[PDB]
């Protein structure tokens, strides 16, 4: 799980 | 998002979900807080896809090898239980919910698989599997038949292939090697091709299930079954004089069953964390707590060193502690579910008459290894993706994402899973790299 801003 | 002041938990259809809803219903009368248990079918394949989201429950049980995949995917609240409250706990338990050095469920009981059997039917249950065609032919005759148990779920049939030397990962080194697999092996062969003849030979039908033979073994139709602890509460609900022994030898080998330690892990998106520690920890792990589920579905053996001191009476646990100390510990590694579906395809394949033994484990083997290969590609992608701070390779990588359509944006984040991405996409992703 990839979480950006 | 989860409502706050409200505990949800999930929890098996097998195990006591209506006692540990008792459990809530003492923590709601001394706290305020209401506490509903749900147990949902796949509920360990709905966990991931609901949690991703912010949704689900704020609790999830099941045993510690599936905890290992959600912890890395993370999922899990790390819990902080203070060092009286692990004294309280045997040690090998906290072993097996241990991800990363750190803890990520609270073990609540050690369950493995025995030989159940009907003592009116058979007295003198069978030592060796080599023995189970004669003993049905005999049975046969006597309008009952020897065997049934769930060939629709490879930890049921796993004690059988294990015990001639098939193994999940080896664990050389204290820690799991992805690449050296035990399905293929002499070992996991021989002990599927005696599953497979005893259907061959009409001594079980491979469309055996759990439902099954559990009405077969409760109606007294089938003199043995192989279960856990929860099944007990229904075999003394049928009144059958039943008896809880070592699982049979097969090539003078004991049958290694998988051992799993029932857990308790907290949604990190949760905002009941705190109700959830206290719900777990002084209401559940103690003596009245654990009794509860007990009644309801038994546990096995205990994690609450003071309440497996009253079980530990019970033959019936020294029977699974037998059978457990026999076997292996069920990995954590985050492929554990692809494992199991590599296994479980294999099993059922040979069992049906689709593939032979050799086959339908070469492509086990296969299929294991190349998954948990690419997972651990994804992991090491992982690592370098968060280390990445140029704004530049980060709106280039925003951008390839884009155009798949495999993403989501939420108030915060711009999200995306790596496994929900074609093997095409993630090479894209290791050359910005
Ligand atoms: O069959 C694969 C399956 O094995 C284990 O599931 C067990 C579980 O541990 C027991 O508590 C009980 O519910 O029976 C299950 C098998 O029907 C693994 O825990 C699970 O991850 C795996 O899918
Ligand atoms: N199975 C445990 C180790 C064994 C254990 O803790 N207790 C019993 C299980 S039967 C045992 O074998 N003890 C060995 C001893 O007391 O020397 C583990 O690997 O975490």
């Amino acid at each position: 799980p990839v979480a950006a801003p | 998002k989860i409502e706050e002041g409200k505990l949800v938990i999930w929890i098996n259809g097998d195990k006591g979900y209506n006692g540990l809803a008792e459990v809530g219903k003492k923590f709601e009368k001394d706290t305020g807080i209401k506490v509903t248990v749900e147990h949902p079918d796949k509920l360990e394949e709905k966990f991931p896809q609901v949690a991703a989201t912010g949704d689900g429950p704020d609790i999830i049980f099941w045993a510690h090898d599936r905890f290992g995949g959600y912890a890395q995917s993370g999922l899990l609240a790390e819990i902080t239980p203070d060092k009286a409250f692990q004294d309280k706990l045997y040690p090998f338990t906290w072993d097996a919910v241990r991800y990363n050095g750190k803890l990520i469920a609270y073990p609540i009981a050690v369950e493995a698989l025995s030989l159940i059997y009907n003592k009116d039917l058979l007295p003198n249950p069978p030592k060796t599997w080599e023995e189970i065609p004669a003993l049905d032919k005999e049975l046969k005759a006597k309008g009952k038949s020897a065997l049934m148990f769930n060939l629709q779920e490879p930890y049921f049939t796993w004690p059988l292939i294990a015990a001639d030397g098939g193994y999940a990962f080896k664990y050389e080194n204290g820690k799991y090697d992805i690449k050296d697999v035990g399905v293929d092996n002499a070992g996991a062969k021989a002990g599927l091709t005696f599953l497979v003849d005893l259907i061959k030979n009409k001594h079980m039908n491979a469309d055996t299930d759990y439902s099954i033979a559990e009405a077969a073994f409760n109606k007294g139709e089938t003199a043995m079954t192989i279960n856990g602890p929860w099944a007990w509460s229904n075999i003394d609900t049928s009144k059958v004089n039943y008896g809880v022994t070592v699982l049979p030898t097969f090539k003078g080998q004991p049958s290694k069953p998988f051992v799993g330690v029932l857990s308790a892990g907290i949604n990190a998106a949760s905002p009941n964390k705190e109700l959830a520690k206290e719900f777990l920890e002084n209401y559940l792990l103690t003596d009245e707590g654990l009794e509860a589920v007990n009644k309801d579905k038994p546990l096995g053996a205990v994690a609450l060193k003071s309440y497996e001191e009253e079980l530990a009476k019970d033959p019936r646990i020294a029977a699974t502690m037998e059978n457990a100390q026999k076997g292996e510990i069920m990995p954590n590694i985050p492929c554990m579910s692809a494992f199991w579906y590599a296994v479980r395809t294999a099993v059922i394949n040979a069992a049906s008459g689709r593939q032979t033994v050799d086959e339908a484990l070469k492509d086990a083997q296969t299929a294991a290894a190349a998954d948990c290969a690419y997972l651990d590609e994804l992991v090491e992608l992982h690592r370098r993706l968060m280390t990445l701070r140029e704004r530049h390779i980060l709106q280039q990588i925003v951008n390839l994402i884009e155009e798949t359509g495999h993403f989501h944006i939420t108030n915060t984040t711009f999200d995306f899973d790596l496994c929900s991405l074609d093997k095409t996409t993630v090479r894209k992703l290791q050359s910005y790299l």
